[PDB]
RNA sequence: UAAGGGCAGACGGUGGAUGCCUAGGCUCUCGGAGGCGAAGAAGGACGUGAUAAGCUGCGAAAAGCUGCGGGAAUCGGCACA
RNA sequence: UACCGUGAGGGAAAGGUGAAAAGAACCUCGAAAGAGGAGUGCAAUAGACCCUGAACCCGUCUGCCUACAAGCGGUAGGA
RNA sequence: UGAGGGUAGGGGUGAAAGGCUAAUCAAACUUGGAGAUAGCUCGUACUCCCCGAAAUGCAUUUAGGUGCAGCCUGUUGGAU
RNA sequence: AUUGACCGAUGGAGUGAGGGCAUGGGUGCUAAGGUCCAUGUCCGAGAGGAGAAGAAUCCGGACCACCGGCUAAGGUCCCG
RNA sequence: AUAGUAUAUCGGUAGGGGAGCAUUCCAGCGACGUAGAAGGGAAAAGGGCGACUUUUUCUGGAGUUUCUGGAAAAGCAAAUGUAGGUAUAAGUAACGAUAAAGGGGGCGAGAACCCCCCUCGCCGAAAGACCAAGGUUUCCUGAUCAACGCUAAUCGGAUCAGGGUUAGUCGGGGCCUAAGGAUAAGCCGAAUGGCGAUUCCGAUGGAAGAACCGGUUAAUAUUCCGGUACUGAUAC
RNA sequence: GUCUCAACCGCGAUCUCGGUGAAAUUGUAGUAUCGGUGAAGAUGCCGAUUACCCGCAACGGGACGAAAAGACCCCGUGAA
């Protein structure tokens, strides 16, 4: 028997164009050209998964920065201290007690200074 | 300029005519492929 | 010489921006009535600058 | 099974309310014919008459009898003689239709093809 | 550059624009109006207002002198007859250019020209 | 703000893919048969209709003529008016 | 077959309205092409290139963005 | 210079240029042998999982090819 | 001591254009991002970090996810 | 992967191995469909993972399908790959000899271009007139402007219909032969066949049979008509 | 007027408007400059610099611009 798929065939590329829907120009609709697209931009996402724990880290330090200083204390001092009295606060939680709890940051350093 | 065909009604039936065709078994041979073939037109004296 | 590229749909809608038809400079006749061009005869009445012109039978 | 009739029932009765004029397969190119229909846009009609008669395009001419076709139609659907001041174009397109293919011959025995494009034109009026 | 170069060469050959600036003119003096595009009615204002000014000195050499640009008996017959009756007072501006439109053919602007002294409605 | 442009959606144009379908193909099985022609063949030309380009049938007796067997209300081919 | 070749010879493209032509009388705008209606029909966005009717390509409208801005045009954040 | 004839492919014809022989000539065109052969270039399409090289030696009318070894992998039996 | 890394039989291969760096050398001019061998290593077939941007220099071998933590080479005035 | 949850391991080109999805058709057990099948648009949700699957709604208007097994015309992004369609360059090149046009009337919805008239210009050992070859209705007239005409067109060598070519002497043919061709008797030769007369065929040549001037149609004219001639047969 | 050494004039092309309307080429493009870097000569990488958005005319430095699977050169246990 002759064997064709051409609904399957055609439906494959249908269900990527829909997931290249906002581009510039030939590469959100004309096929060769937005697959390739696509496919270039699947490679940047695994690469700036990992990206994004390295620039939220350094967001939270550079606000931790800020809060220490106002108190009299460096990023690199205030941290020496608290490692050096057991508190085990990540810096994510420190950034947020920072900028929208002033009071307990002011706890947090008062008792390492 | 001149042109490689220079039509003559009484040169053309002596060399592709019926007559000339029928004349040998090679142009006989001819006659007996376009009448398998099926062709409309057997020689120039057909269009004629 | 020869184009490099094609060019996209917006490089050609972009150069197309100065392709506009030029509109006539109308005005009303005020025997007529009817729109005529500035400076013209009006071709329905026959009239120009208030004095016929071109008596139409 | 009356599912086809039921549809087109609704689509009926949506088009005693619109009032529009349509040309098909006109014999010119539609890019031409474009910059015509840019230029009575959202236009009072009467004021677009003259305009299209005093153009110096010559797709204007077709388009002007399109326009009168469509305020007519309004008339019809309307039972009344319209006003003036009244009716402005509201709505206006136009489309690429079916195009002719031709030859032209070029030098060295090469040859060329020509389109002779065509367009359809719509036009809608409202008060 | 044409700085100060005073007539319009109509896209013709000398010979060629003297020969039809000589048949409009006598088209003008027979048929009272004609019409023809503006660039060439103006041309042709530039070159029939002189010819139409000699037949005010009714001579042998202004007839020959208008025979010599014209060259057609009919057209001095009917310019040094009626014609020059008409415009015995008028001090010059002896014809009016009035624009009409456009042709289909090729979109040129047109008008009429006449003789002033035989449109009575405008006077 | 938008002369213009970008993206999304709605509704259309063009084009004729896809789905469904068949009137034609392809490979074989079983049985038969294996020629036509000087009593002019195969293949053609020209004709042939109330109307008649082209096919089909036919041959100046020219969409046809005569018998015998069958069959029973429509018929003057494709094919209309 | 058309078409190409002096000739031997080479050699295409092209299927589908509807159950039934019931294949759109008549009116309106137009010089008439084209359309808007009316009518037939289960359906006319089945109207003759007529079943369905995709893409590339082409329009109109609506929402947001855009005239101090510089690189494969995305990706991860974010008013 | 017109008309009509004649010479046909390793053949013709050539006041000789390998010129010309239907816009084709150091061997015309058409069909067939025929899907010639091409150690050469280009191309080879759904998914996920496990392992994972070589560009060295020898020989070769061999050197950008190939045969055997070396190095990978499946299954199976031994310990090494 | 060693996650087992070695061998035999038998099914299936690919490879037989290599390259950089360090060390020992020949050749060259103690030239070459040169050429020919030997011993390792990496690229080839290897992403991540530092070096402004560099196939093989320095650190380091990516099952997937995380808006958790500790470090390597290298850094801590601003762009960062 | 090993042991039966624990330990180890999971970057990869050539390449080896394992396990699956979709497509067309078949067998079997069975389902769905005008109270709406396939296909097409939109949306939502699933999968150790994925190839893919499911649901809802619009269009559509007649077929479709689960599972187990079976068989293949069983899957495209690139081959200066093929067909069809549509883009870009772009409203760009170009509209085919620089002999040339201007005005007034006309028919007409519509005129730079069509018809008539006046003027202008070009050829005139030709760009005028008559034949041959070749073409084959393009010739004249009415209707038509879709396509064709490198623009428009009321016009045309365009579309459709009707009409139009008249010979005793003209040109052929009937007669004759040239180059050459086909043969007879004969000769040669695997076959197919090759040669071969004073015979026949074959004009571009030779004929002892003879016509010229004029006029008429929208379209024929030594052909029809007028005038004036000539050449064969045949009967008295 | 070949030149020193060019100047001016006429028509056709050219430019603008109306009518008709191709082609070669084309992975996608929001396509600036300098030096560096680099398959060793950069619109597209790095660091700086400059730049409001969109056309038209005119000229050819670059896009190792287009055209044609380099004829030179070497290779094939190729061909004529
Ligand atoms: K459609
Ligand atoms: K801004
Ligand atoms: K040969
Ligand atoms: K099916
Ligand atoms: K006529
Ligand atoms: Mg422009
Ligand atoms: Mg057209
Ligand atoms: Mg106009
Ligand atoms: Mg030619
Ligand atoms: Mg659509
Ligand atoms: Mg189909
Ligand atoms: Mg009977
Ligand atoms: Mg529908
Ligand atoms: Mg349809
Ligand atoms: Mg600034
Ligand atoms: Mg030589
Ligand atoms: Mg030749
Ligand atoms: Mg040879
Ligand atoms: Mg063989
Ligand atoms: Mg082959
Ligand atoms: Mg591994
Ligand atoms: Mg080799
Ligand atoms: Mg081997
Ligand atoms: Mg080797
Ligand atoms: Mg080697
Ligand atoms: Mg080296
Ligand atoms: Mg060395
Ligand atoms: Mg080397
Ligand atoms: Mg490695
Ligand atoms: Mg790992
Ligand atoms: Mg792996
Ligand atoms: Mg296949
Ligand atoms: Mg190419
Ligand atoms: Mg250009
Ligand atoms: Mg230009
Ligand atoms: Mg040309
Ligand atoms: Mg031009
Ligand atoms: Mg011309
Ligand atoms: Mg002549
Ligand atoms: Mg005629
Ligand atoms: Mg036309
Ligand atoms: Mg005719
Ligand atoms: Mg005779
Ligand atoms: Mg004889
Ligand atoms: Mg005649
Ligand atoms: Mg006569
Ligand atoms: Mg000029
Ligand atoms: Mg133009
Ligand atoms: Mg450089
Ligand atoms: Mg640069
Ligand atoms: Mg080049
Ligand atoms: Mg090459
Ligand atoms: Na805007
Ligand atoms: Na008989
Ligand atoms: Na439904
Ligand atoms: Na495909
Ligand atoms: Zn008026």
């Amino acid at each position: 028997p002759r064997s064709v798929n051409h609904v399957a065939s055609r439906a494959k590329r249908k269900r990527i164009l829909k997931l290249t829907r906002g581009y510039f120009g030939a590469r959100k609709n004309v096929w060769t050209v937005a697959k390739n697209t696509w496919e270039k931009g699947l490679t940047y996402a695994y690469r700036d998964r990992k990206s994004k724990k390295r620039n939220f880290r350094a967001l939270w330090i550079q606000r931790i920065n800020a809060a220490a200083r106002l108190e009299g204390m460096s990023y690199s001092r205030l941290m020496g201290a608290l490692h050096a009295n057991g508190i085990e606060i990540n810096r994510k939680v420190l950034a947020d007690l920072a900028m929208n709890h002033p009071e307990a940051f002011r706890a947090i350093v008062a008792k390492v200074k | 300029m001149k042109r490689t065909y220079q039509p003559s009604n009484r040169k053309r039936l002596n060399k592709h005519g019926f007559r000339s065709r029928m004349a040998t078994a090679n142009g006989r041979r001819v006659l007996a492929a376009r009448r398998a073939k099926g062709r409309a037109k057997l020689t120039v004296s057909d269009e004629f | 010489a020869h184009p490099k590229r094609r060019q996209s749909k917006t490089r050609t809608a972009k150069r197309r921006t100065h392709d506009k038809a030029v509109m006539p400079t109308l005005a009303k006749c005020p025997n007529c009535g009817a729109w005529h061009i500035y400076h013209t005869v009006c071709g329905d009445c026959g009239y120009y600058r208030g004095k016929l012109a071109i008596e139409k039978e | 099974g009356a599912r086809k009739h039921n549809s087109a029932e609704a689509r009926k009765e949506a088009l005693k309310q619109m009032y529009f004029a349509k040309l098909r397969n006109v014999p010119t190119s539609p890019r031409k014919m474009r910059l015509v229909a840019d230029m009575i846009r959202g236009m009072e009609v009467n004021r677009a008459l003259g305009v299209l008669k005093f153009s110096n395009k010559e797709a204007s001419a077709r388009v002007e009898k399109l326009l009168r076709s469509a305020v007519a139609n309004w008339e019809e659907k309307n039972e009344r003689k319209a006003e003036e001041g009244e009716l402005f174009v509201s709505r206006i397109c136009v489309d690429g239709a079916s195009t002719l293919k031709r030859l032209r011959p070029a030098p060295q025995g090469r040859g060329y093809r020509i389109r002779k494009r065509s367009n359809h034109v719509t036009i809608y009026v409202d008060t | 550059m044409r700085h100060n170069k005073k007539f319009n060469h109509l896209g013709r050959k000398a010979a060629h624009r003297k020969a039809m600036l000589s048949n409009m003119a006598a088209s003008l003096i027979l048929h009272k109006r004609i019409f023809t595009t503006v660039a060439k009615a103006k041309a042709l204002r530039i070159y029939v207002e002189p010819l139409l000014t000699k037949t005010k000195e009714d001579t042998t050499h202004s007839r020959r002198i208008a025979f010599s640009y014209l060259q057609n008996k009919y057209a001095l017959k009917e310019l040094f007859g009626d014609v020059a009756a008409k415009i015995a007072d008028r001090p010059g501006g002896y014809t009016r250019i009035l624009k009409t439109g456009y042709r289909l053919g090729d979109n040129a602007a047109m008008c009429f020209i006449e003789l002033v002294d035989y449109n009575e409605n405008m006077l």
